[PDB]
This record gives structure tokens, sequence and C-alpha cells, in this order.
């Protein structure tokens, strides 16, 4: 109210209306891989709840990507949002907040950051490509944030315009998908509750080039508005899956009659699109207009002089309709909000379901305790001002009122992350419009004016003078690794500032952007690839910073590993000369990092239940299993500090009195390292013995934290230091004889080849390989340059694997500017980032003793 | 409840707190929860475990912290506050503050202040940094620095900090970071005798967008117009709030007289046959001014017999024949030549007097040397007003208070400024970083490029 | 702007001087 | 020489007549890179065309 | 060729081989013929 | 039916028509479905490297259109430090054409290019006598269940 | 060249296969189009110069020329064989004693004209200051310049070094 609003089918008093009956509003993200179709879903989704903004006839309205480099690079880059009314198959209008995500697997952290707000996923997948690495990965993702997934099969198009498959093996091509999404599921979920098939509308089929978007359930609609007396409902639990039609007895049969008889979904639902695209594309002047009168479609004269693709985008919108398809599945088969309010506080909120406010809001109403939660931050385009975007889970955001904003660091004992900021506005954000409302209840996304301040990545907002025992929401755990670290300086430095200001607004554009500063002053972004850190460029040099600023070569952040485990158990005094600690360092099992990080055990769990996993899992006994202290850099990191002290020469209440501070010191000293100040990784931290001091002014703090940093990383020189690649997996997607290419391109990178597998139902194959992360600058430029564009690769990152060298090996001599050979590449590796870092040339193992 | 006995708090050196600066954590950037080192004067983001201030205290061994927001001291690795009286000098170089006694004895201060390090100077009479090419801001600011009741504006946040703002208007960062400046410039315990201008200036570049660059020089002229009229409309709360300290402060009107003359081509009888045209009449567009531009009569092309030196020369009294009723300008513009008479009708406070020295001519900026001879402590302004004004105006004496002297060519020249220390009677010749005493009677002798003036 | 459109001024004010002036102009051998 | 040259990209990143016909050295695509210079032209399902070529 | 109706063009502005030195140059080509490729690409180029 | 008129101005072809014209200028077109085959060969590629001063190998060459910054001009920074730099492949032309603000100090009237549009899968129909909806082999069985 | 290159476009598609080379290649229309693109620019140059044709460094002289000029029309016409020599040996008598750092008041010259041979001295003043560290920098740049300009040059610059020191002096005192 009280804005100039785009003309809309529904009116922005019922949208404010539906606002408030949270049963009708569908917090959605729609992800899936680059390219399939969710933009152009979107699109078309905007296009029916709006008359006056159309799609151009031969280039796509994005009408989301409204950034300069999504519409110039064509890949979406950040999510965003778009808050509909959309009705029904029987007519209801439910609000629906999407979440149109990008693709693309670089920025996989956007998907993440509006795979929290949302309470329901549609899984976008051509159907031409099939499920390819960011539908697995966002199947994994989306699973794992405890989310109702759906399909859209979008592209189904391509099924027939392109491939031109027959209807009977499109629909093997749809079921080997719908079978594929079936066994990820099935995989990343002991659960089998969430099977989709389109027998339950878990599925819907799509193509929003021509906006073609039906579950079975609205194709079996179009038959009853077609046919009176048909119930649909019925005839779409019969539509899909080796269900055949028997027209004599008029009953649909589980055996074939006939012998060369169609499914049910080839008879009813496919050769009608086949027909309808067939007649579109190849009959328009012969023989349309008798087949749009079969159908009911009537167009004007001036309408069936189009191009064929306008022209089949017109005639499957009159065919078709509106999108009910869409909205019976997301209303069917994603939460309420109200519904959705309880795992989202199970699994997002820190305090957990069994809090006083927990359950304040599972229960997710407007006349509650405010509870918003924001994970995006939305620039505004003259760049000064960011919006922070989120969902209200409880209570009611006004604008004007002042508000309570917890950053990510914000404990009920630190409180001193939180500020008390005045909301200046409130929108409900569509792409290109916001529509500004007075207050948003709970269960709706909304962007914040004013909270943006005391926020880098992560808010949970809540209100001041109430809500004293209010948590945080949990940081955004991301899908992957921001790996590539790129350095950054101004080109003048008299305007460093202005990039230092930028780059604490790209810190708030990119939720899984680091902007650090390492010990040389060298500034320094972390990014998840090649592509995601050209738009982080783009971004600081164009729209928050507007001066000149170098880049360094990318680099990526090394981790660092052991082998063997310490040769001479290492010991370090306080500066007190009391309270020695004395820590070998020895390699973790296979898969025990693996199991830390994809938090498959917690500290946070009882001693018992840990002490059983490590016993029944890794061979340890319950003496050490028992005696785990900590994880890591962080509470899941894939490092464990575990006391072999006896309770013999050790006393352990004494060892407790500093547990605290030698926990600190370990998580610190896995946070840095010793070889090149980067993580470590992989390692196991046994206490051997601990000489306390008796008096706590003695021990503790400022004595034993860098005591225990000291001992960490003597412990670790001690064993034998590796430093550990991050290995991106590549999935190239290219034609049948481009493979031997693909492989050609690899062999140059060091990338080994996982497989090389065909697409089923299309010409393309898929080479899964493994490149690493340092040799992979470049890698999808010269793939698709020497296949002249034919092969195109993705990379993420996959995991973790040692250099062929030895990084402390002073045998090795490195001239500057040189590709170094494999057998001292770590050599290479360590002393170049000890150079980036500014650390001294070389690490000594007895750098950390009290000997030297 | 160790706060009162930190042992760490001798470990405090003060030579390297330097708190002119953006308050930015030096490791993760945010300006959430900074803390300055007080060993090593390098700020670190947040008080709590694995933040930077934390592991920064275990790192270095340096152990006791300064919230740069809620101005508390902190012992960390381990935590808690420090509660000590004389740690209140770092948070008043960090966050100096006036009250009201001190605001009104501000100018009342004879005796000398002490730096931290052995270096005594003067509140207000403090250098400002040189960043590559910045004297002609240094000079600005240091001349509305030395004006009492902008300075006594800027001097307290509550006079400005709760008018309304624009969402994204950065403007106001020239309000806030000239008070944050002005109160480091007139803070008595400071722990050196000068002060960075350096975030007053990136307030500066970002403001005027790129406009007055600190790598390169711009006029005082043009930096004080567009400051004054920057900070007048930065102080209006989302409107023009007509009256803001800056035209309560500077702000005078004038009453200029425009008349066309006809056209020098013309026939006697067609020229005075369009007088009675009275688009060729008198008109009065009464205006407002920040500043009197003062234009110097030329240099006179040849040296001359009566005083010897080449050096040019005209009174104030003769440049300030300009507004009054009687002389009259020649205005050129396309096809028309003005003949505009100016008449001061509000007299400000605080006069500027912005002395036009740079003219380009057809092939170069040419600097006027001419030296106006004024006196610095009477110019009775009451002629250059209507006698319809002059019962209005009752003090109409000015003294000069402050002197922008541009040195040099006008491509590698200098600034410097006299300004006058008010309760002494002594003129400090600050050119950036160095505080010269200059006498009384050297100031009338160089050339004036900006003067202040203060209305008694 | 041109020459003479620079010296038009001083030629317009240059027709105000009278005749009794024109031959009375020294020349440069003082 | 494609060593030589691949070195020397490396260590430059870093350290009145009428002429009627183009010189070869106006040329570009004088690669080092084998993934450059012969760059595996398409096959476009073994049933598209290049123009103009019979 | 994708599209059914459209709008005349003078025989001036259709360039039957301008989607042909936009190609790469094929191989086994000439020195002669490659600097031709690259210096209509150039001319194309200066033209947009 | 086919064109405007006499002034020769709109046309409107049914599509045998269009059919057997493109069958016609066949030899006049490349049969290339897609623009991923001007990756890095595109417009904006172009721009860019004549931005960048910067030639695509089958590409053009232009004057620069920024006076470079000579890298024996400038002063071994702690930034540009070239023992810090780890090289692993020289970074080529085309990887400071295809993300011009990662591998580019200074890209000004630089332009992003498109990225990859989805591969279009189209199986041309070498034989008429064929249905026009044929599993081809071109594409790979779907090995059912 | 665009032409040939056109040329070198299409034969090289024209002669594979079975064809070979030889002179029978004609695909014109590439190289009829660029031609065309040509007569497009210069119909209107030819139609411009036929249509004129079917139809019915130095300031200080030009600043001189033209302030003896604007003199010269305001004489009385009675006197200028007397007094045209007479100003503009006041002209170069005043642009030396500007040179000369030196006082220039002529006392039976009148006013107006004594103006306006101020302006004119204002004027090739500033050309003179500017030709001479224009001329400087192209002397010091390295570029080629000869005797007589080198020589001037260093006449004016040390004028204007003259200048400066006097105003340095000045300035101490
Ligand atoms: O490329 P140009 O310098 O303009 O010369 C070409 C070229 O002759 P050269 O190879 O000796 O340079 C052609 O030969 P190829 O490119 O095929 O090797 C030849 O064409 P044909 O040999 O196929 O006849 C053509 O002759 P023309 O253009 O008359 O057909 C001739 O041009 P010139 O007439 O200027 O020699
Ligand atoms: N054949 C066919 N092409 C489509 C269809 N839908 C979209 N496309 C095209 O595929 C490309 C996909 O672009 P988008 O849909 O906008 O991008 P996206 O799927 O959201 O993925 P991101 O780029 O990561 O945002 C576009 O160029 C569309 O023209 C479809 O249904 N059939
Ligand atoms: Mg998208
Ligand atoms: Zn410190």
């Amino acid at each position: 109210m009280e804005q100039t609003l785009p003309v809309t089918v529904y009116e922005m008093d019922f949208l404010a209306d539906l606002m408030d009956n949270s049963e009708l509003i569908r917090n959605v993200t729609l992800c899936g891989h680059l390219h399939h179709g969710k933009t152009c879903f979107v699109d078309c989704l905007i296009e029916q709840t709006h008359p006056e903004i159309r799609k151009r006839y031969d280039q796509d309205l994005c009408y989301t990507d409204i950034l300069f480099t999504e519409q110039e690079r064509g890949v979406g880059i950040k999510s965003t949002p778009v808050t509909v009314v959309l009705p029904d198959t029987k007519g209801k209008s439910y609000l629906f907040n999407i979440m149109d995500t990008p693709g693309h697997v670089n920025f996989s952290d956007e998907v993440t950051a509006g795979l929290r707000i949302s309470d329901g996923v549609v899984l976008f997948i051509d159907a031409a490509e099939g499920v390819m690495l960011n539908t697995e990965r966002l199947i994994k993702h989306a699973v794992q944030e405890r989310l109702a997934v759906t399909v859209c099969i979008n592209k189904i198009d391509r099924l027939i315009l392109e491939l031109k498959l027959p209807p009977t093996d499109a629909y093997y091509k749809l079921r080997h998908i719908v079978d594929e999404v079936n066994g990820l599921i099935s995989m990343y979920s002991t659960d089998e509750n969430l099977i989709l098939s389109p027998l339950l509308g878990n599925v819907c089929f799509s193509s929003s080039q021509y906006s073609i978007c039906f579950t079975l359930g609205s194709f079996a609609k179009i038959y009853a508005d077609t046919f009176g007396d048909i119930n649909y409902q019925e005839f779409a639990k019969r539509l899909w899956g080796d269900i055949y039609f028997n027209p004599k007895t008029r009953k649909f049969t589980k055996k074939a009659p006939t012998s060369s008889s169609q499914r049910s979904f080839v008879e009813f639902i496919l050769e009608p699109l086949y027909k309808i695209l067939a007649q579109v594309v190849g009959d328009v002047d012969t023989s349309l207009p008798r087949t749009l009168d079969e159908l009911g479609i009537h167009l004007t004269k001036e309408e069936l002089k189009l191009n064929i693709r306008p022209l089949l985008r017109l005639v499957c919108k009159k065919f078709f309709g509106e999108f009910t398809g869409f909205v019976d599945m997301c209303v069917q088969h994603i939460p309420s909000p109200k519904v959705g309010a309880k795992p989202k506080i199970e699994h997002t909120y820190t305090g957990g379901v069994d809090s006083d406010l927990g359950e304040a809001m599972s229960d997710c109403d407007p006349d509650g305790p405010l509870m918003c939660h924001t994970t995006k931050m939305y620039s505004t385009d003259d760049g000064v001002q960011f919006h922070a975007f989120g969902r209200v889970l409880s209570g009611t955001i006004h604008a004007g009122q002042p508000v309570k904003v917890l950053g990510e660091n914000y404990t009920l004992e630190d409180e001193e992350d939180s500020q008390i900021c005045t909301v200046g506005r409130l929108w409900i954000s569509v792409a290109r419009y916001h529509i500004e409302v007075n207050r948003v209840p709970a269960g709706n996304w909304v962007l914040i004016e004013g909270v943006d301040q005391p926020i880098v990545k992560t808010a949970t907002i809540t209100e001041p003078r109430g809500n004293e025992e209010a948590q945080i929401f949990r940081p955004l755990k991301f899908n992957t690794t921001s790996v590539i670290k790129i350095a950054v300086e101004p080109v003048n430095p008299s305007e460093l500032p202005k990039m230092l200001d930028g780059l604490r607004k790209v810190n708030k554009s990119y939720p899984s952007l680091t902007t650090k500063v390492e010990e040389s002053g060298e500034h320094v972004i972390l990014g998840t690839g090649e592509l995601y850190l050209d738009c982080v460029m783009h971004d600081l040099r164009k729209m928050y910073s507007e001066i000149d600023i170098k880049v360094a070569d990318p680099v990526v952040t090394f981790c660092e590993t052991v082998v063997e485990t310490s040769s001479l158990k290492c010991f370090a005094e306080t500066p007190n000369k009391k309270n020695k600690i004395t820590m070998i360092a020895e390699p973790l099992e296979k898969g025990l990092a693996e199991d830390i990080e994809n938090e498959v055990v917690q500290i946070t769990w009882n001693r018992k239940k840990l002490g059983e996993f490590f016993q029944t899992k890794y061979d340890w006994d319950l003496l050490a299993a028992r005696s785990i202290w900590a994880f890591g850099p962080d509470a899941t990191g894939p490092n464990i500090l575990v006391d072999d002290t006896l309770p013999s020469e050790v006393d352990k209440a004494l060892l407790g009195s500093v547990k605290d501070s030698i926990v600190q010191g370990f998580q610190w000293g896995t946070r840095e390292g010793p070889l090149c100040d980067e993580l470590i990784r992989n390692v196991k931290f046994k206490i051997l013995d601990a000489v306390v001091a008796q008096e706590p002014l003695h021990r503790g703090g400022g004595q034993i934290i860098p005591t225990a940093r000291r001992v960490v990383y003597s412990a670790f020189l001690m064993a034998t230091p590796r430093l550990m690649e991050p290995y991106y997996f590549v999935e190239v997607q290219a034609p049948a004889d481009c493979v031997s290419a693909v492989y050609t391109v690899l062999a140059r990178r060091r990338g080994h080849v996982t497989q090389d597998a065909p697409i089923p139902g299309s010409p393309l194959y898929t080479i899964k390989a493994f490149i690493p992360a340092i040799d992979s600058f470049g890698f999808e430029t010269d793939l698709r340059t020497h296949t002249q564009g034919q092969a195109f690769s993705l990379s993420v990152f996959h995991h973790w694997q040692i250099v062929p060298g030895d990084p402390l090996d002073k045998s090795i001599v490195i001239r500057p500017l040189e590709p170094q050979p494999a057998p001292h590449l770590a050599r290479e590796f360590m002393i170049k980032t000890r150079r980036r870092k500014g650390l001294s040339e070389d690490v000594s193992i007895s750098k950390f003793f009290d000997d030297p | 409840r160790r706060s009162r006995h930190c042992p760490y708090l001798d470990t405090i050196n003060r030579s390297v707190l330097d708190f002119d600066f953006e308050k930015l954590c030096s490791i993760s950037l945010s300006h959430i929860n900074a803390y300055a080192c007080l060993v090593c004067g390098k700020y670190f983001q947040g008080r709590g475990l694995k933040s930077h201030a934390y592991i920064h205290s275990v790192q270095f061994s340096h152990h006791v912290f300064l919230n740069l927001h809620t101005l508390k001291f902190y012992c960390l690795p381990d935590n808690y506050e420090i509660i000590d009286s004389s740690l209140e000098d770092i948070t008043y170089v960090l966050k100096p503050t006036f009250t009201k006694q001190q605001i009104a004895n501000l100018d009342k201060q004879a005796k000398l202040s002490r730096a931290y390090d052995g270096t005594t100077y003067l509140p207000g009479i403090v250098g400002l940094n040189n960043i590559k090419a910045n004297d002609y801001a240094n000079a600005v600011l240091q001349a509305l620095s030395n004006v009492p009741p902008l300075r006594n504006y800027f001097l307290e946040e509550d006079n400005y900090k709760n008018i309304k703002r624009p969402p994204g208007d950065i403007m106001f960062l020239l309000v806030q970071r000239f008070g944050e400046l002005m109160r480091k410039l007139w803070n008595p315990r400071n722990f050196k005798a000068h002060v960075s201008p350096h975030e007053m200036l990136q307030a500066v570049v970002l403001c005027s967008k790129k406009t007055f660059q600190i790598t390169k020089q711009g006029d005082g002229v043009d930096f004080l117009s567009w400051f004054l009229n920057a900070l007048h409309s930065a102080l209006g709360g989302t409107k023009k709030k007509k009256k803001t300290i800056v035209t309560d402060v500077f702000q005078g009107s004038m009453r200029i007289f425009t008349k066309k003359l006809p056209h020098p081509d013309l026939p006697a009888e067609e020229k005075e046959q369009l007088l009675h045209n009275d688009e060729y009449q008198e008109t009065m567009v009464e205006s407002t001014f920040m500043y009197l531009t003062l234009d110097l009569p030329t240099a006179p092309l040849y040296k001359d017999e009566k005083e010897q030196l080449i050096i040019p020369q005209v009174p104030l009294f003769n440049i300030l024949a300009k507004f009054n009723g009687i002389t009259e300008k020649e205005y050129k513009t396309y096809k028309e030549n003005f003949l505009k008479r100016f008449q001061l009708t509000k007299l400000p406070p605080y006069l500027i007097f912005c002395i036009k020295r740079f003219t380009k001519n057809n092939f170069f900026v040419e600097k006027n040397p001419t030296i106006v001879n004024f006196p610095i402590t009477n110019v009775d302004l009451r002629e250059y007003l209507s006698e319809e004004v002059q019962a209005v105006h009752k003090n109409t004496t000015y003294d000069l208070i402050a002197n922008i002297v541009h040195d040099g060519k006008p491509s590698e020249g200098s600034y410097r400024i006299h300004v006058l220390h008010h309760g002494t009677g002594k003129w400090y010749e600050l050119q950036d970083l160095q505080v010269t005493d200059i006498l009384p009677q050297m100031i009338t002798l160089s050339e004036a490029y900006i003067q202040i003036w203060k209305r008694r | 702007p041109k020459i003479q459109q620079q010296f038009s001024d001083l030629k317009r004010k240059l027709a105000e001087v009278t005749e009794e002036e024109w031959l009375s102009i020294p020349e440069v051998g003082d | 020489k494609d060593k030589s040259k691949e070195l020397h990209a490396i260590k430059e990143r870093y350290l009145r007549k009428f002429v009627f016909e183009w010189d070869a050295s106006e040329d570009t695509s004088i690669d080092y890179n084998p993934l450059y210079k012969e760059r595996h032209q398409v096959q476009l399902l073994g049933r598209g065309f290049i123009a103009g070529i019979d | 060729f994708n599209l059914r109706s459209g709008r005349t063009r003078r025989a001036l502005d259709i360039p039957l081989v301008k989607n042909w030195y936009r190609e790469h140059c094929p191989a086994g080509q000439p020195v002669k013929v490659r600097v031709s490729y690259q210096k209509l690409l150039k001319y194309y180029v200066l033209n947009a | 039916k086919y064109v405007n008129g006499s002034t020769y101005q709109r046309w409107q072809f049914t599509l045998p028509m269009m059919s057997t014209l493109y069958r016609l200028a066949n030899q006049l077109l490349t049969d290339l479905v897609d623009d991923n085959y001007f990756y890095l060969f595109d417009l904006k590629a172009f721009f860019t490297s004549k931005a960048l001063n910067m030639a695509i190998p089958g590409g053009p060459k232009f004057e620069p259109l920024v006076r470079d910054i000579n890298l024996q001009d400038e002063d071994w920074n702690e930034f540009n430090d070239i023992n810090k730099i780890i090289i692993r492949q020289p970074i080529r032309t085309e990887y400071k054409i295809a993300f011009p603000y990662l591998y580019n100090n200074l890209p000004h009237h630089v332009h992003l290019t498109w990225y990859h549009t989805p591969n279009v899968v189209f199986i041309k129909t070498e034989d008429p006598d064929l249905p026009a909806f044929y599993f081809d082999p071109l594409i790979n069985p779907i090995s059912h269940r | 060249r665009m032409c040939k290159d056109l040329k070198h476009l299409i034969y090289y598609r024209f002669n594979t296969g079975p064809v070979g080379k030889g002179p029978g290649c004609g695909f014109w229309a590439a190289g009829w189009r660029v031609w065309l693109f040509f007569m497009r620019g210069i119909t209107p140059l030819l139609e411009r110069w036929l249509g004129n044709l079917l139809a019915r460094s130095h300031f200080d002289l030009e600043l001189r020329a033209a302030v003896m000029h604007d003199i010269l029309d305001m004489m009385p016409e009675g006197i200028k064989q007397n007094k045209a020599r007479t100003i503009l040996q006041h002209l170069s008598e005043a642009w030396r004693c500007w040179k000369a750092n030196i006082p220039w008041k002529v006392p039976g010259l009148p006013t107006p004209i004594e103006n306006m041979i101020l302006r004119y001295v204002k004027a090739k003043a500033d050309w003179w200051t500017n030709t001479a560290h224009y001329n400087r920098e192209r002397i010091r740049r390295g570029a080629t310049v000869d005797k007589t300009v080198c020589k001037k040059n260093l006449g004016r610059l040390t004028r204007l070094y003259l200048k400066a020191e006097q105003e340095r002096q000045h300035n101490y005192l």
C-alpha cells in the first residue's frame, strides 16, 4: 500500500492478507542444476500472475537474475525471492514465497541461504540432461537441511523438439529421472516415506520455455474441464507408471492389453503433448487450426502469425493455463510453514525445539515473541545500504519498531554480538519490485531495512526488552568449502578504505565469502570457484567500491595433515614454567574426518554415545573413546583432541581445570597450523601427560592457550607433516565424441577421470573426474575451448588429498616462476603460502619446543 | 572482581594508540565489536572466544583491549572489564567529549596543553596530517575549526546525531566525521599534538564523488564552497532545514542589482531607446552567500615608480568596494553584458572572504600575486550596508580569525593558514603539521586566499 | 574567442578618445 | 619452441606504401598449447557439416 | 530460417558469409586465409 | 499470401517453404544448433579482448584501448612478489577473457561473455523415411529398471 | 584489403572437394556488398563536391595584426601615414618593456589606446609564457627542433626565469 506496483492478477491487499494466514504460505526454494529451468519457471509464474509483464518473443525475460552480471553472464548468481499468489487446481490461491536460487555449483552457498528460509524444495531437472552434479548436491543438501523435496522435471520439450524421442522412450527417460532422484533420496535419507513419484504429486513435468506445467492432477483436470463427468484425482492416480488403458472395458489395468498398447502416461499425457508440439512446430499452416479447435484453443489471426517458439508458448499457455500443478505439488508436499516450523526449529535453532522459545517458534504465531531470521543481504543498486532478507518464524516485525539483531557469535553468555537496531522499512520482495508493508507476520519472508549494520552473514532478529533467553539460529552450514583464494589490493592504495568498505559489502552479499587480512597485510577473498570469484570481483570493483583493484593469481587454501605418529612425545611449559603439556599427534582413521565434518559424530553428544561410536566404528578402546575433548578447529572439524593422561599420573580434576584452555589452544592451533597457517586436518592430538599448576592464577588463560597451541604445533611437526590439496570433483557434460578430448584436457592438469558414463536418453556423456583445485584455474576454459564449446564442466569441492611432495624438504630448490613437478609440489605449496602468509622462509620442527 | 587489580596495565603504551582511523578489525574488516589492543594499537574484532582480539591476546601476549564503541577496557584472553581511572585518557583520546562548561571555557585557554609525548600544543591549534596532496582541505578544516559556534556545534555529537537522514545517505558522514575531527582537534588531553584528518577526507572523497581527492589537491575555495554547502545540506533532516549551524554562522544575505547593458554595437538613439524597455533596467535578485568572493584587480603588468617591489598591493577596502551599492561590476556572458551591483543586507557573525587568486587566461591558470593590505583587528563594514539595514546591524566590526594562504604556482602550490588562537591573542601559521607562531603584522603580507572574520 | 572578439571592448572605448589626442601621441624615441 | 613460448607467456604475465595483403606477422593462433592448436573441430553428431566446404 | 514471418531486407544487408568468419578458421588452412579470418573479425568487431 | 504486396516489405512463409529453403541453403550454414561454439569467440569475448589488449587465438588484434601496465616498470611490491605466486598452468589470454574480473587488474570497458547455454541436443534427421519421433542411435539407450 | 579477405574466405571454402585452384569461383555478393557500403559513405562527399563545383604557433603575429587593425579602424582617417607606424612602435615598445620588467608608462599616450596596448601585452604575455614552457617541454622531451627555436626559447625562458627570480627576491624582501 502507498506504492506503485505493477498490474497483477491478484491484488496486494489479498497478498498482505494471505501473509497473515500462515497455512496458505509456501516457502519454497526452486533449486536445481545450472540452466535447468528455474529462472524461466519463475518467469512463467510471473507472467501468469502479472498480465503486463510479458516475455519477449525471441529472448526469455528472466525477471529474476536482476543483477547486471546475471544478465550478461546468463548464469543466476544470487537467489532472488519472488512472492506471488498462485492459484491451485481447485482454484484456491496460496501465497508463494519462492526462492529462485542459482543452479551453478559455485553459487551453491546461495542455495543454502534459500534452503534455510524455505520449508520445501522444488528440484528442477532438465528432462534431457537428467540428474546432474548440482541436482545430486541439492538433493543431499535439501534432505540434510530437513526440507520436503519435490521435483519439477523441466524442459520436457527437449524430449520432443530436440531428442525427438518416441513418447514411450521419453516416458522411459522421465521414469529414469524420477528413479534416479528416488535413489539419491534413499541414499541421503534413511526414511523412505519421501518417495518421489508423479503419482504422489511429488514430481511435476514442465517446459518453462513454452509454459507447459502439469502434474498428473493438473493434466487430469484438463480432461475434467474438457469432459465433465470424470473425477481427476482418481484419474491422476492411474496416469503414471506401467498402468495401461483398456478402452473396451474403459478401465486402467496393470496388465498390458494388445501387446503394443502404451502406458497411461504415454497415451493420455505424453502423446497429446507430442501432438500439440508436433502440430505447432511442423504443421502450423496446414493443420494447426483444426487441432487447436480440438483442444478448445482459439488463437487470434495476429497470434497465429507468430514464430514457432512464441506460438508454442502461447498454445501451451492456452492449453495448460495457469501453473496449478506446481501449486498442487508444493501445497500437498511442502509444509505449511505452521507444519514446517517444528523441523525448522529442530534443525536450525540452537536452543532446539525443547526451549521455551523453541516451543513458541514451533507454533509460528504472529502474536508471539519476534524471532525473525535473515540469511541473505540484498544490496540496493546504489551499493550503500543493504537489506537483510529472511523469514519471520514468530511474532511480527514492524516498520519503525526497534529490534535486537543477534549476530552469529551471539551466545547467551556472550551477549555482545547483539545490537538494538531500528527497523526502517519492510518489503515483501518480489524480484523487480518490492511491496512496502507496515508489518510482516510469522511464516513470511521479509526484506528489512536498518538491521544491516550489525550483521555480516546471518542474523537472528528478536525483540529488545523481552526474549532475554533468545538464542541465534545456526549459521549456514554450506554445501561446499570456499577454497579458491585470491589476494586483492587497490591499484591506488589511497582508496584502500573504499575497497575495505567494498570488501565488507561483498562479505554481506556472498554468504560463503571469507574476506580476511593475512599477517602480511594481504587482503584475501575465499570463494568456491573462478566464476564465483569473477562475480565477487565484479561486484567489488563495480557495485560496492568504484575503484580499481589488482587481483593476484587464484590460489587455493591448503590443509595440513600428518601421516605417522609424532617421533618424540612433544611438550610445552607455560611462561610460568609450570603447566607442562605433553601431546603426540597421530593421523586419524580413514573416514573419521568425513564423519566429524558431516556431523556423524558430535561433541554435543554425551560421553556414552560418543564412546560407543568410536568403539564400534574405528576400533578405539573405551579408554580412548571416553577421553575425547574437542573436535578440531570448530565443533565439527576434522581433528580430535584426546587425553591419554592416566589418572594415576595426573589429577583428573586438576586436568579438567584447564581442559577449556587446552581445548581452546588446540582449536586455535588446528585453525592456523604450523606449516603455512592453514587448517590442520585429519590429525588426532593425544594429550599424553599434563602437569597442571595447583593455584588457578598460575594456570589458565594467557598461559595455557598459547602453550597448548605450541604443543599442538610441535606434536604436529614431529609427526611427519604433509600438505593437503583441495580436489575438485568435475562433472563434464560432453558429447560422445568429445570424451577423448575431455580426457586430453584433464591429463594436462593432474586430473584423474573417475568415470565416463552415457547420459541415458541423451546423446551426451558425463565425464566425472577429480582435478586438483590448484590445477582447475581455467580448466573449464581449456575444456570448452578445446572442444569448441561442446564439452562443459562444473567443478565443485570434493575432498582434501595429500600433495605428492614433502613440505619440510629443504633439499628442494624451487625456481620462482616455474611449474614445479609433482614430487616436490608440497614444497612449492608450503613456502609460497608461507611467503604469502608472510611467515618465515621455512618452518623447522623445533620452532615450538622449549629446547630451542 | 579482578577489575581494579589488573596486572597487564603497565603493558599499555599510548605511543602506539592511534585512534584517528577506521575502527575496523585488522583481520576481518568488521566494524562490529572492534577492540583496540592497547599494547600495539591494532584493532581486532570481538571479545569472546575464537574472536580476533582473543586470539590476538594469546598470540602476542597482548592482554588488554579497549572496546572502541563501548569505551570499556578488557583483559583478554581471560576476560574481565578493567576499571581504572588512569586509563581514562585513552578513552578521551579515542572519544573526546566536551561538556557545556568545557565548551564555554574552551576559548579561554591561555595555558598550553601537553600531549602524551612531551609536545605542548594548544587545542585547535593542532596540525592536520598531510596525505599526498591535502593541504587545501587541511587549511579549510583548520579554518572551520577556530570558528567558535560551528566548533561548539560539532563538539557535542548530540547537536547533530539525532537529526534525520535519508536511508542511503552518505552525505551525513561529512557531518559526523567533521564532528569527530573537531573533537580530536580541540582535545586538550591528546596523545600527540597532531590529528590525522584521513577519515574526514575519505568522507570528503566519498561524498564529493572523487572531487576533492587526497592524492590530487583541489582549490580551497572550491572545497570550502562544497564543504559548507554539503554540511548545510546534510545537517538538514530529510529536507532543506533552512537554518543549520552553517547558515547561522557563515551565511549572510546580499542584494545583487543586475542591470542589463543594452548592446555595445548599436547607435545612440536605439541605445537610449532601449532604456525604457525595462529588460535593460535594474533588478533585485537578493540572495544568500556563504562567502564573499573578493576580486583582486589584476597584476599591473609593469612595475611602477612609488614602491619598488614587483609585488602588487590592494587595500582590503578597495576589493570591498564591491558590495557597496555604488561600485558596478561588469559581467560578460554570451550575447550579454550586465552591470551587477552588490549590497550587503545581512552580515553573518563569521564572514568568509574568498579572495579570487587563480584566473585562467587563454593559455594557463595564473595566480594573482596581489597582496591584500588588510587590518586584522578592526574592519567596520558599516558602510557596505544600506541605511535600511545599518539600524538592524548593531555590531559590524570584524576581526580576522583565520587566513588561508596559497603559496607558489597554481600547479605546485601549498596551503598554510594563520589562525588566531582565542584566549591568547597569538596567531599561528599551521602548514599542515608544523605550527609556527606568526606575528600579527605578517599575516597581511601573504597572499590571502580565504579569510574568516568574527563580528565581535 | 577570436582576438578582436577579445579586443572589441577596448576598441569601442577607443572610439571615445578625441582627435586632439591622436596626433599628440608620442613616438618611442624618448 | 612451444615450451619456450609457454614459459615466455608466464614470464611476461609476471615479469607511403600501399600494402594490399595482410602480413603473416598480423597473425594470431600461434599457440604453444596442444589443446588450443589442435582444437577438436565439431562433430555435430556426425550429421551437421561446416558451411561452404564440400 | 527459424522464422516463418519476417521483414524484407536489402541484398546489401544480407552478408552471406558473415557467419563463416565468425566461426573458427578450419584446420589445415594457410596463413593468409587465417589472417583474413582474423581481420574480417577485426572489422566485424569494430563495426559492432 | 506470401509477401506484403508490391512494396516487398514483409513476408510470411509456410513451413514447408522454409524447410526447403533451409535445405537449399544448407551449404551456406554451419549446422550449429548452439552458440556454445562461439565460447570466447563471440562479440563480447572480442570486445573484452580488445579492452584488455589481448588477442584470442582465432580472433582479432587491435590497438590497446588503454595504455598498458609495463610489467618491467612495476617495482616488486608485496602483491606482485613472484616468489609468492604458485604457477601450475600459464594463465592464458582465454582465461582473462572468460573471467575478466578475476584474472585482470584493471578490467575496463570489459564485457562479461555469456556463459554456457545448455547443449542443444538436436538430432538432425538423415532419413526422412524415419519417423519424426524416433529413438535415434545417437541417443544413448535407457536401460529399463 | 577486406575484399581480398572475403576472397580468401570464399575461395578456401569454394576450392575444397574436387574443386581445385582456378579462376572459376564467382560468389560475388560479399565484395559487392563492401563496395556498396563504401558508396554509401562517399555519396554525399562527391555530391557536396559537385554541389560546390556546379554552382552559380604564430599567435603573436595574428594578435599584433588584429590589435593594429582594431586601432587602425578607429583612427581619424586623416592620419594613417603618421600614427600607424608610431602606435606599432608603441606596441613593440610596451612588449619590450614587459619582457624587461621595466615600467612602461607613456604619458602622452591616451588611456584607451594605452589600455588596448596593455591588453595586447597581456595576451602576448600569456601566449609567450605558454609557448616558452611548451617549446621547453618539446625541447626537453627530445622533440626535434632547430637552432633558432632553441635560441628563441632560451631567450624566452631567460626572461621568464628572471621574472620569477625577481619575484623571488621581492618575496624575500
Ligand atoms: O591471395 P592473393 O594474394 O590475393 O592471390 C590469390 C591467390 O594466389 P596465391 O596463392 O599465389 O597468392 C589465389 O590462390 P590460392 O589462394 O587458391 O592458393 C588465387 O586463386 P586461384 O589460384 O584459386 O585461382 C587468386 O587468383 P584470383 O583471385 O584471380 O582467382 C590470387 O589472386 P590474384 O589474381 O591477385 O593473383
Ligand atoms: N529447450 C528448453 N529450454 C529451456 C527451457 N526452459 C529454459 N530454457 C532455456 O535454458 C536456459 C536456462 O536458463 P534459466 O532457466 O534462466 O537458468 P536457471 O535454470 O534458473 O539456472 P541458473 O542459470 O543457474 O539460474 C535459458 O536460456 C532458457 O532459454 C525449456 O523448458 N526447454
Ligand atoms: Mg536462476
Ligand atoms: Zn596487540
